[PDB]
């Protein structure tokens, strides 16, 4: 039933004593379930430390991952060249689903295309598709570029990219001046941000390669930014923001701020601004390269130290004070400029915000989870907060990376209680929450699917999530922040002391039972 | 019961040739015989059909669009002694994945009920080099149930009959396939037949039979017909009918046991 | 108009290279209500010019994310490389009740997780000790499928063997889906093998039995995924009409309502396009009729009550007049307030199998209009059921190309669009109100007499928005 | 600098043999040469390394986890005359995806640099039937630029060179990769030098050597031995080393013409 003047959508409607009654007949004749009492035993099994035993011991079943493949990040880095068109080589279905993630953490438009590889392009092979959809994307969509990637059913047979590509040109299916850069990206090997990587390596070789001979390091007088698999369009605006306060000159190559943030104006912009080809041909040029997330830069940096000559600096993400302190240091170093009043001024605010909100974010538990340099960002963060992390997961982390964290954690006394895990899941780190209770989780939507697990078990051992990472899908607009340098690490800083403040308040808000420390002064 | 035979063995040891020869004289026997050729070229039925075989399944179903909408009837023609045929086929070598042809094809002729009528025996020709898994889908349950091994008295064609075998145990303790036997394809190699009877032995099965090298094979080979059907008087010809016979009674069936590199040259060594 | 609409279709088809436009010709058409053969208006169900950006998925999405998925007290492995399982996972919103993780797992995101060893070793060892680890951790699970991504396929892994001797071992009824991405040319074939795999590994395990009490009231539901609780409000009215629906397939799901459906007395088909297969079947074996329904909106869903009651006794029936008369006051209220807000509108659909013709009767009911409408992947028979439903020349369009869509939207200019995510945002910057038909927005039932009631208020809040006023700067 | 060399040829020809036979005539002349295996049986560098070579990159890449906590210093071994040998691996017959297993291993030898010691040439010895992209891996760009088809005077041998130069072309066309020529493993044929000469008229290329059947090198091949270093003053012997002096002077690369076999 409906009232006219308050209709219910699924909550509350399934509510009604009607439709409850129905599920419960529904349950009993049909439904052949396990006793109530048989699924409270087993989930309270599951919360203890014997299931957790058994639950680490996995060595072929993976439940909830914490990553996604390699295109997915092809896909992104592509997107942030101007007019250029992300393409992935191989089945369409992989396509549908990059631009619904997408869509659903940025809530905007996503471009991108297949050349439809069906079962006889599985066995004879793609070169018809590369040719047929190369010429049909051009024509249609008129991209100034077209940056090629692959599905894991064109890498298991070996389609070569390169050679069906210049047959392409070479037949003219599209001019031969018409840029074609491309990499292959294997989902069976590494993550998405492993994908970024690639991708964007086969676009700055495509660009490079053939005419170093007359480049000179330091010519352009600017430095090149390489961001990483990023998804805080705050983290591409800040660091423009930084730059130009100090007056460096700059090429960030790869910058989807704008095309993932159009303006709904009355016209659908299917491009808009991103790394322009002749940044990208003059990028040699330049003083030196800074790579944002060298963790997964690594086959860029190889590229760039061999190729190009430069001495990327050994740089952690700009995250926190320390690493924002020690980036703005090196840029100024690398480029002449010093360290601008107006920087200096944000850096003591930040300070400031630490000092004011010290009390309330001390010895606070936190497990969380993300991609390696993310992570590893917010796990130094969270020290110099005087905060313990306790779980910290990275399920595309690597044995080095593993490494480094330890010693980050090692070197603080706020550390002390913390375990690094590589290649486990949100399955593992559910287990862990129950068996040794953070305050709160930090990670993505797929944490809420946690949140609800240790309610179940009570009240008391609700482990709050604390939405930062990606993807979000939970929440609107949370894309536009920032994680990275002093703004980063302001809203960083204030979501963390609001979530402990709205958690106690609702902990103290009984009447005549938990009220008398419901404080208005906080 | 109907029977289904695998035929596997080195690249080019000469199975194509002795299976089609095996099949004419089944068919001479009064069999009702389906070959399925699961090699990228076409030639597993040519002989039998009496032209290259121009129509493979998968060759067919990117013209039609998709196998789903591909008809049985365009891919299946008869031949000498009525012997049905049917080529999976592929790309050229270098581009695409002939494995996904063969499990494209095999899946398309289980759909349209090629195996529902009353043959006696099929027969899978396979691809030297066993690659990958497609290439051993004639080998899984409800698919071939004897596995033949075509050898020589040659080095390379022993250490293939052996790699071979062990492929072939990971799919006999999951399914019913079984090694049957070894078919020597001589080479004139000196003391041949003794030296495969030996490695049958290690291995746990018999030399099944031995078929000479005879250049009337080639002279059929060149009129794109079978020895059985170019010369059925040839001596050539009475060759292939006891390699029939001795197929169509063969009850040994076994789960070979691969032996080492070593033992392998000790045997070579000992006969040579 | 006819002659207008041609024309549109020659012109947006000017910009493609010729074999393109060829093809993409076949696929566009304008109406004709009289026609009743589509096949020589229109043609469907082929593959997708490579490079134009279809919106059309693959097969495991048809068969992973639409059939098997729902089934809750299954475990669904997403077999091969993770990206497939992680994109999909809670993205379609089959509602279902159940304590997830222990005896549901309906959200969760199952995968062997392929890397670069499982790949060229094969993954037969792998499947094997995953299936043994699961039934370690979940040991409420009351069976397994096994979804093949696609190198499963390429490789020639061995999964219904390897789903043979562990359900043995483990006396557990472990289905192996060959729903590799690259078969077929879209979701459709996915829903074929989805459903040719329930036949051969579930359907019959009953088959023997005669335990289950049977009545001539007996039902199920086929085709219904229960999108934000669509099945709970059709059930609902089916009940109240004295029939008892013994299974859902297979939003909110249970693997023992599928054993349980050869024993019912009719099949109620509502996507016809995902399950007339298994239907089909059943009516082969078994003996059980089955009929297609729409509970879109009250003029379809009553047609449709009226429908259903006539297959049994004067009981039923009257049982069926008086569902009517009770939910009718709630249903001309809805009217009453919403179409007048609504009246004259005009609204371009596009959606996947079922619902572009389906739900044209709810908004008609509101005073809407359906200007133009396609699938990305119905067959013939699915435009055969479309063009009595749609008006002359209206516009038709079958695995529409993003530019196409772009383009006819451009001259047509209709007031409201209902399409997917991927054509969700496109849109609203272009300053035309937009509904997600295939997540309902978050929102729905739109199934049924409660359904509607939020199906009237979500098409007027959004169409009517204050927001679609504010495009425009003043001062430009 | 760098010359790198694919051999291809029909399964069984002797592609292997004739490969690691002229690699110790090119390594006794001096020149210093990695052979790259790219066969899931793993023989390609057998009789260069005497008994073993235990290591392949698929199965150091399985035990060790994944191909990229893998160190070069695992899979590349020096064996006779200093040749450098790596083997790619890969599965049994019957399971898994060869073909994947040669575009990893050739992908890891190329990121941990493996091509850029001080190398004059680089051999990729191929399996018969090329069933897949992953067995072109070898002949991509920035791979081998020449390659030689093993071939003899029997019709089913002439025949898959032919069906290998069309695979070629793809390769040939969009790159720099060239066919530098057949070379006849001789199975005792009638007038069989004039008749491969003939065949590589025909396709644009020509026969830069004619190889004797020669039971030594079976018998070698039974020691774990190439002919050089199981008996150097044997004809054979002589033979891989003519052989092995034209390859290095050879000048004569180009783009095959396939013909229709009539
Ligand atoms: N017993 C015999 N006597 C003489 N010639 C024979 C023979 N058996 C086979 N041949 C010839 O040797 C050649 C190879 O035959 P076949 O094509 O059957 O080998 P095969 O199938 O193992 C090669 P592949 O690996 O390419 O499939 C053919 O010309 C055939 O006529
Ligand atoms: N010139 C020659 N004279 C006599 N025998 C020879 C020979 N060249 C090669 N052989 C023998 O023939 C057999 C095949 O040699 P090899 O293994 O190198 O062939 P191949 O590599 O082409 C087979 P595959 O395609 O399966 O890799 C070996 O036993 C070898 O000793
Ligand atoms: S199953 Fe089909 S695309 Fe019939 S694959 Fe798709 S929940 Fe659509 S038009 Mo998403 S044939 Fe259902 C459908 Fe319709 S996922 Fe849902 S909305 S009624
Ligand atoms: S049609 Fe999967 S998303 Fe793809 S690159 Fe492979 S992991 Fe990543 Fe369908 S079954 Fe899946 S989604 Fe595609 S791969 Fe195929
Ligand atoms: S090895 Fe087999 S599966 Fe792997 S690509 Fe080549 S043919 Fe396809
Ligand atoms: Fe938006
Ligand atoms: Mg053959
Ligand atoms: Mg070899």
């Amino acid at each position: 039933s409906q009232q006219v003047d308050k209709i219910k959508a699924s909550y509350p409607l399934f509510l009604d004593q009607d439709y409850k009654d129905m599920l419960a007949k529904k349950r009993d004749g049909f439904e052949e379930k396990y006793p109530q009492d048989k699924i409270d035993e087993v989930f309270q099994w599951t919360t203890t430390k014997e299931y957790q035993e058994l639950n680490f011991q996995r060595e072929a079943l993976t439940v909830n991952p914490a990553k996604a493949c390699q295109p997915l990040g092809a896909v992104l880095c592509a997107l942030g060249f101007e007019k250029t068109m992300p393409y992935v080589h191989g089945s369409q279905g992989c396509v549908a689903y990059f631009r619904s993630y997408f869509n659903r953490h940025f809530r905007e438009p996503v471009s991108c295309v297949s050349d439809s590889m069906t079962e006889d392009a599985a066995v004879f092979g793609g070169q018809q598709n590369m040719k047929d959809g190369l010429q049909n994307c051009k024509a249609t969509y008129k991209p100034d570029m077209i940056a090629v990637s692959t599905t894991c059913m064109a890498e298991v047979i070996g389609d070569d990219l390169n050679a069906f590509i210049n047959n392409s040109k070479k037949e003219g299916f599209i001019p031969d001046e018409f840029p074609v850069p491309f990499a292959h990206t294997p989902s069976f090997v590494g993550s998405h941000v492993t994908g970024w990587d690639n991708m964007f390596e086969g676009i700055a070789r495509y660009f490079t390669l053939k005419s170093m001979d007359d480049k000179v390091v330091g010519s352009n007088k600017k430095i090149n930014i390489v961001p990483g698999f990023e998804t805080y369009l705050g983290n591409f605006r800040v660091i423009k923001r930084m730059l130009s306060e100090m007056g460096v000159g700059y090429s960030l190559l790869s910058d989807p701020e704008e095309v993932l943030d159009t303006p709904a104006d009355g016209q659908f912009r299917m491009y808009a601004g991103g790394t322009t080809q002749e940044e990208m041909k003059d990028a040699p040029n330049a003083l030196n390269t800074v790579l944002l997330q060298p963790w997964h830069l690594e086959k860029t940096k190889k590229f760039v130290e061999g190729t190009w000559k430069h001495e990327v600096p050994k740089l952690n993400i700009p995250m926190g004070l320390d690493w924002t302190d020690e980036f703005l240091m090196k840029v100024s170093e690398i480029s002449g400029q010093p360290i601008p009043a107006s920087l200096t001024k944000e850096r003591g605010r930040l300070v400031d915000m630490m000092t004011d909100s010290h009390t309330w974010l001390h010895g606070k538990r936190f497990a969380l989870w993300g991609d390696p340099d993310f992570v590893m960002g917010l796990v130094k963060f969270l020290l110099e907060l005087g905060c313990e992390p306790v779980h910290i997961l990275c399920h595309n982390g690597n044995k080095r990376w593993k490494k480094a964290v330890d010693a980050i954690l090692a070197a603080s006394p706020y550390g002390k209680n913390a375990t690094v895990y590589i290649g486990k899941d949100l399955w593992h780190l559910r287990s862990l929450v129950f068996t040794d209770k953070p305050d709160f989780m930090i990670g993505n939507s797929y944490g809420k699917f946690i949140q609800r697990d240790t309610l179940h078990k009570g009240k008391e051992f609700e482990v709050p999530l604390i939405r930062i990472g990606f993807p979000i899908f939970d929440r609107h607009h949370l894309h536009r922040s920032t994680t990275l340098g002093y703004e980063g690490a302001m809203q960083i800083l204030t979501t963390l002391v609001n979530s402990i403040l709205e958690r106690l308040d609702e902990e103290t808000r009984g009447m005549q039972a938990t009220d008398y420390n419901h404080d208005l002064v906080r | 019961a109907m029977r289904q035979c695998a035929i596997y063995g080195k690249g080019g040891i000469g199975k194509s040739t002795t299976t089609q020869n095996l099949v004419a004289a089944l068919a001479e026997m009064g069999k009702k015989v389906m070959i399925v050729g699961c090699d990228p070229k076409a030639d597993s039925t040519r002989l039998i059909l009496h032209s290259k075989a121009q129509n493979t399944i998968m060759e067919m179903a990117a013209e039609a669009g998709t196998v789903e909408d591909l008809e049985l009837e365009d891919v299946l023609k008869a031949g000498y002694g009525g012997v049905k045929c049917v080529e999976s086929g592929g790309p050229e070598p270098g581009v695409g994945c002939a494995g996904r042809g063969v499990i494209t094809a095999i899946n398309f002729l289980e759909e349209e009920g090629a195996y529902e009528d009353d043959l006696d025996f099929v027969f899978y020709d396979v691809l030297g080099d066993v690659v990958c898994g497609g290439f051993a889908m004639p080998i899984r349950e409800n698919k071939a149930q004897e596995i033949y091994i075509v050898c020589s008295g040659e080095m390379m064609a022993m250490y293939a009959a052996n790699n071979i075998s062990k492929g072939i145990v990971k799919y006999a303790n999951s399914g019913s396939v079984r090694l049957g036997g070894l078919i020597c394809n001589s080479r004139n190699t000196d003391r041949e037949d003794e030296l495969i009877i030996a490695l049958a032995n290690k291995l746990g099965t018999q030399m099944i039979h031995f078929v000479p090298r005879d250049n009337v094979v080639q002279r059929a080979e060149i009129r794109r017909m079978t020895v059985i059907e170019y010369d059925p008087k040839a001596k050539q010809a009475d060759e292939y009918r006891a390699l029939a016979r001795k197929v169509v009674d063969n009850k040994l069936l076994v789960i070979p046991n691969p032996i080492t590199m070593d033992e392998l040259e000790e045997l070579l060594m000992e006969f040579g | 108009s006819r002659e207008e609409v041609e024309s549109l279709i020659q012109e947006v088809l000017e910009v493609y290279p010729e074999k393109a436009r060829k093809d993409r010709n076949k696929h566009l058409a304008v109406n004709d209500p009289a026609v009743t053969q589509s096949k020589k208006c229109i043609i469907s169900n082929k593959k997708s010019q490579p490079g134009l950006m279809t919106i059309r998925g693959c097969a495991y999405a048809g068969s992973k994310g639409v059939v098997w998925g729902p089934i809750k007290d299954m475990i669904h492995i997403s077999h091969g490389p993770v990206g497939c399982g992680q994109y999909s996972r809670a993205g379609r919103r089959n509602y279902y009740i159940g304590t997830t993780g222990v005896n549901a797992f309906v959200t969760m995101n199952f995968t062997s997780d392929f890397q670069e060893k499982d790949i060229v070793f094969g993954g037969d060892k792998k499947l094997a000790k995953l299936i043994d680890e699961v039934e370690t951790l979940f040991p409420l699970n009351k069976g397994i499928s096994v979804q093949s991504e696609c190198p499963i396929g390429l490789i020639g892994d061995d999964i219904e063997s390897v789903s043979k001797v562990k359900g043995a071992e483990l006396s557990k009824t472990i289905v192996p889906v060959r729903c590799e991405g690259f078969r077929g040319v879209s979701q459709s074939l996915g829903h074929h093998i989805a459903n040719d795999a329930v036949r051969d590994w579930v359907l019959g395990k009953r088959d023997e039995d005669t335990t289950f009490a049977s009545t001539p009231y007996d039902v199920a539901i086929i085709g219904d995924y229960n999108i934000g609780g669509d099945a709970w409000s059709s059930r609902i009215l089916l009940e109240e009409m004295g029939l008892r629906c013994v299974a859902q397939w297979s939003g909110d799901g249970s693997i023992s309502e599928i054993e349980l459906t050869p024993k019912v007395k009719l099949n109620l088909v509502h996507c016809y396009r995902s399950m007339n297969y298994i239907s089909r079947h059943m009516e082969e074996k078994y003996g059980i009729p089955w009929m297609e329904y729409n509970f879109f909106g009250p003029t379809k869903t009553i047609e449709s009550l009226r429908a259903i009651a006539a297959k049994f006794d004067e009981s039923i029936q009257k049982k069926c007049e008086e569902v009517i008369a009770k939910y009718k006051p709630e249903w001309e209220a809805v009217v009453a307030k919403y179409r007048p807000r609504l009246e004259g509108k005009r609204v371009m659909l596009y959606i996947g199998g079922l619902r572009p013709r389906h739900v044209i009767g709810a908004y008609e009911d509101l005073g809407m209009e359906v200007v133009g409408t396609g699938y990305e992947f119905a067959h013939n028979d699915d435009y055969d059921r479309t063009m009595k439903e749609m008006g002359d020349s209206t516009l038709l369009y079958d695995d529409v190309t993003g530019y196409e869509f772009e383009e006819f939207v451009k001259r047509i200019k209709p007031d409201l669009i209902g399409s997917g995510i991927k054509e969700k945002f496109i849109f609203q910057k272009m300053g035309i109100p937009f509904r997600q038909m295939h997540s309902w927005d978050y929102s729905g039932p739109y199934h049924g007499f409660d359904g509607f009631a939020i199906f009237a208020r979500d098409m007027d809040m959004t169409l009517n928005n204050p927001c679609w006023k504010k495009l425009q700067a003043p001062w430009e």
